[PDB]
């Protein structure tokens, strides 16, 4: 609906709270290349020599996967110096965090919306998986103190110190950050946490309907289960060997016609491996740039506001809540989205002395009769005063300029 | 388990056999593979101590001052309470350090100083 | 060219591509950032300049 | 005689083929509707035509 | 196939290092060229400047940050009344020491008295949760009645 | 090991096609359906859109 003269401003909004899940970490995994090629065979073992160094530049690359996953995980989640904790009072100006908050009641501390994520996502031949340094619960417990810092102290813990505040003048920064101003917060609290305990419901819901939400940490699972599921097929496969059979090529003929036999299947479960390490390192490094990006969101997102448009879910920025998940993280942003708009008349500029008025933060508007100047984020018309407009020139140089009447509130006050 | 009276053997997903019917006593035996796992050695530098701790990956300590974990068979460090930044990592939330008459000690490991706010 | 080689075509095709780029182009000029974040809101251009 | 690695060529090549269309599809469709402009141009003077 | 090897390690590897050259050049873009409000993207704190130093085969970056250091206790409201309209901070907090109210810029304490300059109003006192009564001084009523 | 290379180089490549569409897409969010205070990032200058 453009024209040179009209604008919609919002005369209400939405707290939304928006789900965008991203994976850390892959299983850790070191396979004996000698044991998956030769296994119980000292027989093929003198053969697998002849190779040289492969098995151990597989084994090298495979420790490098593994040991970068726990620098992955460390860097997402070990972004602070304290365990920060919550007070057991709740006067957080309304918003009702107990659903991202933990249960100490369960063995691992983890929240209510941490167990619906836990619950949403799912051998003896060298092949074998290491555990992470840092358990579930370690990972809940670094969450949980992002989130105390959060909800305790804003951005400050990442700048420094926790410097505590109340929420709801953690909010009212928070508005403020994205230009709509502090009392649009104050008028309207007990609203703004019924909207935003409203969103954080929706996302339970929206967890507990459906597997699919999850449906990028649930990939990383099944391809590193494909691949180590095609591992070990791979043992079964002939390579153009009489049999695939170690124990079999070792009593069915003699060492001279052996040696090539086995050479046969070095060569095979040798490709088999070259080719499982290549497609890991490929993944990994897939993880590894989703880490980086998991971590810069932590940083950006949850110890701080974020200004950078869609990076931080749909809408406005206000703030968000980091939860684990198996192999990943969970942020939770909150937006303030503009809700309802109304069509207004406008004008870049007036004039009420042959000079120029500019409105200092916000826009002129008209209903049809009467001209304001308002935050141009959210609909609250001041009458137009020098205290609200700063001048500049005269009403020839601007296009698109209209005539109205400026309040001066010097003028009464001095009469009086 | 229970096998059909005419299956003799059971599989794994793997198409690995993980149970046998014995032929002479028709009751099922699972088949556990014999255990094997990574030997790692943790070490503070040479310049520090010539001690060293054996982690065996991934097996119960009857297969081997001597520690059941989550990562494996920790052997030459000594549990203790004191729970301190990781120095080395070992796994499943342990790391182990150097440290006083020093020994080479195994913990779970502390994530930082708590803090009510 | 028969050796197993296939290209598959692309899901959204030049024009589909065309058109968002439209999309994008129309709603960045009629108003401003605000299709980004919500519901678009027209302003004059000079006012979002 | 040489198994699986035919299938996982196969899914590899089908994993970067799919790929390509959530990279133009996360490019371009950042927009729910698709906005179109006025037939009147007055943009202030600026001439996006 | 020791060839074949390499070059896949290889291509892997410089891979890696080209993403970390295009973080070293955004970082020399963003945070040397400029100021970053990006939280912890250019050293812990908050971000003043960098200074780029080489070393071989890489970059360095001296991130030169505002840390803030020591803290008081306040009391604090998100309002305060005095005509029965509710006055907000322009820029700042209101804060008590425990017998007066000041305004203050959030970031580091430095009190100013509580004006009409330094506050602007909403609404009134019933619509408000939290807000106090204390006086909100008008430098114009000295400089009508004098 | 003829397709095991192609695999291998295609596989390389579109992480760095990847790689470059998540620029191109963030680009899009933060340069056009926005304004970037990021210096340098959206063109030498002061960005304006
Ligand atoms: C925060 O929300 C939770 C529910 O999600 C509230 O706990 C429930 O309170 C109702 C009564 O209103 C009980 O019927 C339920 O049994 C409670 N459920 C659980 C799991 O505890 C909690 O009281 C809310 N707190 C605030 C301040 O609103
Ligand atoms: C445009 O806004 C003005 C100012 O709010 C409206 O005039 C006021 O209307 C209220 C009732 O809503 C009366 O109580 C006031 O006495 C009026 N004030 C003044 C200064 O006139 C006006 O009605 C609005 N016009 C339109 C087109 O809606
Ligand atoms: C805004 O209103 C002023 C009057 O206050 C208009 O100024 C007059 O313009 C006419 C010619 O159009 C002259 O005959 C008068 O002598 C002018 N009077 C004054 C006091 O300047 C002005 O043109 C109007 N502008 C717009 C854009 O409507
Ligand atoms: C926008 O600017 C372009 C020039 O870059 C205009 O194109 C010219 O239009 C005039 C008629 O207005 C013709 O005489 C020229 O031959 C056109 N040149 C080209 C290269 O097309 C375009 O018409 C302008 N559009 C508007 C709406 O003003
Ligand atoms: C709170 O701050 C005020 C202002 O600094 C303090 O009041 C001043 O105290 C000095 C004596 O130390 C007097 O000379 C001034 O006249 C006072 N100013 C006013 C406006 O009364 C006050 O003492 C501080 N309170 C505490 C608890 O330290
Ligand atoms: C918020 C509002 O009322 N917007 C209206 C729109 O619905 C209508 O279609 C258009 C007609 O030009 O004028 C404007
Ligand atoms: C950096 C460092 O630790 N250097 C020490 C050196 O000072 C010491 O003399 C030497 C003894 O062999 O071991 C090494
Ligand atoms: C060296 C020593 O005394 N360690 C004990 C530990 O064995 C015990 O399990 C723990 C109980 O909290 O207290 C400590
Ligand atoms: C910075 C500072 O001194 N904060 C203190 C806090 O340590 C103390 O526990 C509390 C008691 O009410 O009062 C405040
Ligand atoms: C704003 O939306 C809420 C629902 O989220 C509604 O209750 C309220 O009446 C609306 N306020 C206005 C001013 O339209
Ligand atoms: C604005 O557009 C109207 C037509 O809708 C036109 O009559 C008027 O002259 C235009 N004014 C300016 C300053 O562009
Ligand atoms: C197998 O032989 C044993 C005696 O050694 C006998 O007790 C058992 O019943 C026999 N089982 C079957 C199935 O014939
Ligand atoms: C095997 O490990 C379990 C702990 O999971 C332990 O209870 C058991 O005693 C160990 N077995 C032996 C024979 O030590
Ligand atoms: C703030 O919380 C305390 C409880 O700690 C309560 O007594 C007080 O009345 C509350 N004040 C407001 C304005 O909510």
């Amino acid at each position: 609906a453009y024209s040179n003269n009209s604008i919609a401003i919002p005369t209400n909004f939405t707290i939304s709270v928006t789900t965008e899940i991203l994976p850390v970490s892959m299983t850790k995994t070191s396979v004996d290349c000698t044991m998956y090629i030769c296994g119980d065979s000292t027989e093929c073992s003198n053969l697998l020599l002849q190779y040289g160094s492969f098995c151990t530049q597989l084994n090298r690359a495979l420790t490098g996967i593994a040991v970068e996953q726990d620098k992955n995980t460390q860097e997402v989640f070990a972004q602070v110096k304290q365990i920060y904790k919550t007070p057991p009072i709740k006067d957080f100006g309304g918003f009702n965090f107990s659903q991202i908050l933990p249960d100490p009641s369960k063995p691992s501390k983890r929240s209510f919306i941490e167990d619906l994520l836990f619950n949403k996502v799912t051998k003896f031949n060298g092949l074998t998986v290491l555990p992470p340094l840092l358990t579930d619960e370690m990972i809940a417990q670094y969450t949980s103190a992002l989130l105390a810092g959060t909800i305790t102290s804003g951005w400050t813990f990442g700048a420094g110190a926790a410097l505590q505040i109340p929420f709801a003048m953690q909010m009212a920064y928070r508005f403020n950050g994205i230009g709509v101003t502090q009392n649009v917060l104050y008028e309207n609290q007990k609203l703004i946490a019924n909207q935003f305990n409203s969103a954080i419901g929706k996302i339970q819901d929206s967890l507990s309907s459906t597997a699919s939400a999850l449906g990028k940490l649930q990939d990383v699972v099944n391809q590193n289960a494909q691949a180590l599921n095609t591992l070990v097929k791979q043992l079964s496969s002939n390579f153009g060997a009489i049999s695939s059979v170690l124990n079999d090529i070792l009593s069915r003929l003699d060492p001279p016609e052996a040696e090539v036999q086995i050479d046969r299947l070095i060569t095979g479960r040798l490709q088999s491996l070259q080719t499982y390490v290549t497609q890991q390192l490929i993944r990994a490094a897939e993880i590894r740039a989703s880490a980086n990006l998991a971590a810069t969101k932590m940083s950006e997102c949850v110890l701080g506001q974020s200004k950078r448009v869609d990076f931080c879910g749909k809408g406005y920025h206000l703030m968000s809540f980091p939860q684990s998940a198996p192999h990943g993280v969970v942020f939770l942003h909150v937006t303030y989205v503009p809700a309802q708009e109304k069509n207004f008349t406008t004008a870049p500029a007036i004039c009420h002395d042959g000079k120029a008025h500019f409105p200092r933060e916000g826009v002129f508007v008209s209903n049809g009769t009467h001209w304001f100047v308002t935050q141009r984020n959210f609909y609250e018309p001041q009458i137009i005063t020098t205290d609200n407009t700063f001048v500049s020139g005269n009403c020839d140089v601007v296009i698109g300029i209209v005539n109205n009447t400026v309040y001066d509130p010097l003028q009464p006050e001095l009469d009086s | 388990k229970k096998f059909l009276p005419f299956q003799q053997f059971g599989r794994d997903i793997a198409d690995t056999t993980d149970a046998v019917r014995d032929p002479q006593t028709l009751e099922i035996l699972d088949i556990t593979p014999c255990s094997f796992g990574g030997v790692s050695v943790i070490t503070p530098g040479t310049n520090t101590s010539n001690q060293v701790a054996v982690l065996y990956q991934d097996v119960n300590c009857t297969e081997v001052n001597v520690f059941q974990t989550r990562a494996g068979c920790l052997i030459g460090a000594e549990h203790v309470n004191n729970s301190y930044e990781c120095d080395i990592p070992i796994g499943a939330g342990i790391c182990a350090s150097y440290q006083t008459s020093q020994s080479i000690i195994a913990y779970t490991m502390s994530l930082g100083a708590e803090n009510s706010v």
